[PDB]
């Protein structure tokens, strides 16, 4: 339909969306292959990846994509995916799926005192 | 219970309530209570060593895309040894919904500065300081941004008195803006407003 | 009894930041001088900055040197830059005000106040 | 539910262009804009004579402290101090003793003007109208200590305002 | 900068200048702390002078072992060809 | 709405509008300063019978925040709330 504006200001429209949210997701994938399978959050992201690649390969349009996606415009979503590529590294580094570090002192969290 | 008993909201109460346990499933490592109020407000009070992490998981996971710093806040509470409450507050627009993190920390521990996850609270928290004496580590440019130049302590503390300890007043002999202890003409008067008599019995304590 | 540090580890590394702190404090005073237009000389100014570092000298944790340390650094910065006016600056050197009683006997005459 | 303010594209055939041209060649806006003021000048300005004008006002309107008395010369105020416990601004002060005929009546009631913000929390406390803010606001003067208020004061702000507070309460007190 | 002796009566004549310290128990291996009676701020201050004077920067560390007049001119000798 | 025909219709071809029609002025189609004594509305707790206060006292139904989770299978990733939904566009004035 070639999308004059995606109407937010500094977001380019992307010429191609299908390939281009594959190649993300793929590489979500892929770096969400190095977290160990019993933490919750690989389970969690991974799938909902692979719900988002399910649609995006099943899908040969875009407006319907954007429609039945539920993230706005096409540009948007593929933002959302290069932070979850990031997030995803992020995590990787900081390993939260440990144990608490530190429990809290007996009346912390406690209101009103 | 109709017409002057505010209703409630279930539906949002229950998805909050699960959104809940999906964050403190996911980061275990920082997450210390999770709580949802009466008036369905979520509270996820985390480690202060996780205060960088969580929030990052928050601005980015697709599922939470917190993207809006709404406040950030210091909250003082001398009863407590890590006294000072610091207070996240999150906006989520592409799900319409609001979280708030909290954690803690004493007078003499840092923070890890937020500024990298969220560019507003270069201001905010920075503020914090100017009221509370909470210093945060990595901050691109820490100072006062509220009281004189010459402020000596920090006046949200509840151990600050709510006049201070010096008031200015133009003195003609060195020609100038001068600072001097404080003497007011009306003290003010403190009232003991508190019925003795309990009122929420929902809200009662457990005895000692 | 293990705690977060802010900068310094032990004494010694605080010990060292007051040095670079005290340095760099003396080596502004004589530009505050002449600067402000003040009446003052610059041995009263450097003798104000030695009073309030030995007021200040009984501490011995790292933690809170280090705040303090912080504090005189963001002093210094409001000095360095022309954001203090003359009264700032003359905030420390207390003219206005009456000398209070020290002894005993001054005190009982004046007031009720121990 | 959403308008797309400044999404508009002109028209790129010569006519349109041409007007354009005209309209940045000859000044046309400009010309608008002073036909606009050209316009205001021919009409009469809202300007009001004052003093001998006043602006209008409603029965609401809070301005200059008052003492109230009944309609048999005791005074309205019975000393029970809801209007200083009420006071945002802690402008009142209120000392009181029994009188020589046993009534609890006050004997120093002091606002300070400089302190009130007028907002009318006393004369809404009050359980018998003795405080109300009168209508009057030209009250200007020339010393601090000229507006801080005893009970004197107030007592003759109420004796000389009291023929249009009264009608002003008449007006209003329905609403309360 | 040129010879020992030129960088000690240099030394010296800086520590005349210098008001605190008498002028009567000053010698060349005479002890800021424990003999001439200096707090930790008059060592400091008494360093940058020489900085002052000299016309070189001395950094912290290297500072606090110069703790009276002949690792001081010892000091100006090493960091300098001399 | 003293002017005269003509300043008027000066007015009106300067301005570009009918100015006639609205006038900022205010005149006689105002509200009378002195109105008729109202009589107010009571409440619905107004009442003589089945008006206890226990059954509408709306302070005492605030409950303590509830725990979800405390530190003393194949479930699906959830949300804080559904997905928001696409704004649509205005019918009355588009702007395009
Ligand atoms: S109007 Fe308000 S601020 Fe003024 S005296 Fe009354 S209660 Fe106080
Ligand atoms: S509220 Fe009224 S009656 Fe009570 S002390 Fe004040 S003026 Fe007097």
């Amino acid at each position: 339909l070639l999308k004059k504006t995606t109407g937010l200001v500094g977001l380019a429209v992307c010429e191609t969306p299908h390939e281009r949210l594959k190649i993300l997701y793929t590489k979500i994938l892929d770096v969400l292959g190095h977290i160990p399978k019993n933490a919750a959050y690989r389970k969690y992201t991974e799938q909902i990846t692979n719900e988002k690649l399910s649609i995006v390969k099943a899908e040969p349009d875009v407006k319907k994509l954007e429609e039945q996606l539920q993230g706005g415009q096409i540009e948007e979503v593929i933002l959302q995916a290069e932070n979850e590529l990031s997030l995803a590294r992020k995590m990787i580094q900081w390993k939260p799926w440990e144990p608490l570090v530190e429990e809290p002192p007996a009346s912390q969290w406690k209101w009103p005192i | 219970t109709r017409p002057t008993v505010r209703p409630r909201n279930d539906v949002a109460h229950k998805q909050l309530s699960a959104f809940g346990e999906y964050v403190a499933e996911i980061l275990p490592k920082y997450v210390q209570q999770v709580q949802v109020s009466c008036f369905s407000e979520l509270e996820i009070c985390i480690h202060p060593d996780g205060v960088i992490p969580v929030l990052t998981f928050l601005r980015d996971h697709s599922n939470a895309q917190f993207k809006s710093l709404a406040d950030l806040t210091a909250v003082d509470i001398p009863t407590r040894q890590n006294r000072f409450e610091i207070v996240y507050n999150l906006l989520s627009l592409r799900f319409n919904s609001r979280i708030r993190v909290k954690t803690y920390t004493d007078e003499l521990t840092p923070v890890e500065s937020s500024v990298s996850v969220y560019k507003a609270a270069n201001w905010y928290e920075r503020e914090i300081w100017d009221m509370f004496g909470v210093f945060f580590a990595n901050h691109p440019d820490l100072r006062r941004i509220l009281t004189d130049y010459g402020f000596e302590g920090h006046p949200f503390r509840k151990d600050f008195p709510l006049s201070g300890y010096v008031e200015l007043r133009y003195d003609d002999e060195v020609k100038r803006v001068v600072a001097e202890p404080v003497e007011l003409a009306q003290e003010f008067r403190k009232f003991d407003l508190n019925s003795p008599w309990e009122a929420f019995p929902a809200y009662r304590q457990p005895p000692e | 009894t293990s705690v977060k540090p802010i900068f310094s580890r032990d004494m010694n590394e605080a010990k060292r930041r007051v040095r670079e702190l005290y340095r760099a404090w003396y080596r502004e005073v004589p530009n505050t001088v002449h600067l402000f237009q003040l009446d003052i000389s610059v041995k009263q100014g450097r003798d104000k900055v030695r009073e309030m570092f030995k007021k200040n000298a009984h501490v011995t944790d790292p933690r809170v040197v280090d705040l303090l340390v912080i504090k005189g650094k963001m002093e210094l910065e409001e000095t360095i830059n022309v954001w203090k006016q003359r009264t700032h600056v003359m905030r420390f050197f207390h003219e206005t005000e009456a000398p209070r009683p020290k002894d005993f006997l001054s005190k009982f005459y004046v007031g009720h106040d121990p | 539910t959403y308008k797309y303010v400044n999404l508009r594209e002109p028209s790129m055939d010569m006519k349109s262009v041409t007007d354009r041209a005209a309209q940045t060649l000859l000044w046309t806006e400009l010309i608008r804009g002073l036909g606009m003021t050209l316009s205001y000048l021919f009409r009469e300005p809202a300007t009001i004579n004052y003093p001998f004008e006043k602006g209008p006002l409603s029965p609401r309107f809070r301005g200059e402290h008052a003492l109230r008395r009944y309609p048999s010369g005791e005074e309205r105020c019975i000393a029970c101090k809801l209007c200083e416990a009420v006071c945002p601004a802690q402008a009142i002060t209120i000392e009181a003793e029994p009188r020589a005929d046993g009534s609890r009546r006050t004997t120093r009631y002091d606002i300070d003007m400089t302190k009130c913000i007028y907002c009318g929390f006393c004369q809404e406390a009050c359980p018998v109208d003795a405080i109300v803010e009168g209508p009057n606001f030209e009250f200007s003067t020339e010393t601090h200590e000229e507006l801080l208020y005893n009970k004197e004061k107030l007592l003759n702000n109420g004796d000389k305002w009291e023929a249009e507070i009264a009608a002003n309460i008449q007006a209003d007190y329905l609403y309360r | 900068p040129l010879t020992l002796e030129g960088i000690k009566d240099r030394v010296l004549y800086v520590l005349k200048l210098y008001d605190k310290i008498d002028p009567e128990k000053l010698s060349v291996n005479s002890h800021f702390m424990k003999d001439l009676g200096l707090d930790s701020l008059d060592q400091v201050e008494i360093i940058m002078a020489m900085e002052d004077e000299f016309g070189f920067e001395i950094p912290d560390i290297d500072a606090e072992k110069l703790m009276c007049p002949q690792e001081i001119v010892d000091y100006i000798a090493d960091k300098k060809d001399v | 709405a003293s002017a005269t025909r003509l300043i008027q219709g000066l007015r009106n071809w300067a301005s570009g509008r009918d100015l006639q029609a609205k006038l900022q002025l205010r005149y006689q189609e105002i509200s009378k300063r002195t109105q008729p004594p109202p009589k107010l509305p009571v409440g619905p707790s107004h009442r003589l019978s089945n008006n206890y206060y226990c059954a509408r006292d709306g302070r005492r139904e605030a409950m303590p925040p509830s725990i979800v989770m405390s530190s003393q299978s194949e479930k699906k990733a959830v949300s804080p709330a559904p997905p928001i939904k696409r704004w649509e566009l205005s019918q009355d004035e588009p702007y395009l």
